[PDB]
């Protein structure tokens, strides 16, 4: 469900926020996101 | 056989030291 504050737990991070599509450019190996803050900003979805 | 000539390596041998999507 996007667009929608949820209770995330993508492959083992717990978590809770809005999820929604991205135009990111995510290379074939990257999992994970992340700012110059260190914290978790984008998750790939394992099953899409 | 082969030879063990020296030289420089400049900029390179860099890799992606994770799998965490970085921008600007
Ligand atoms: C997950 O498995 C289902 C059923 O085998 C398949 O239809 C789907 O494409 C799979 N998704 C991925 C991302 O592998």
């Amino acid at each position: 469900v996007k667009n929608k504050c949820v209770n995330f737990n993508f492959n083992g991070l717990t978590g809770t926020g809005v999820l929604t599509k991205s135009n990111k450019k995510f290379l074939p190996f990257q999992q994970f996101g992340r700012d110059i803050v260190d914290t978790t900003d984008a998750v790939r979805d394992p099953q899409t | 056989t082969t030879t063990q000539s020296y030289t420089n390596s400049f900029t390179r041998g860099v890799y992606y030291p994770d799998k965490v999507f970085r921008s600007s």
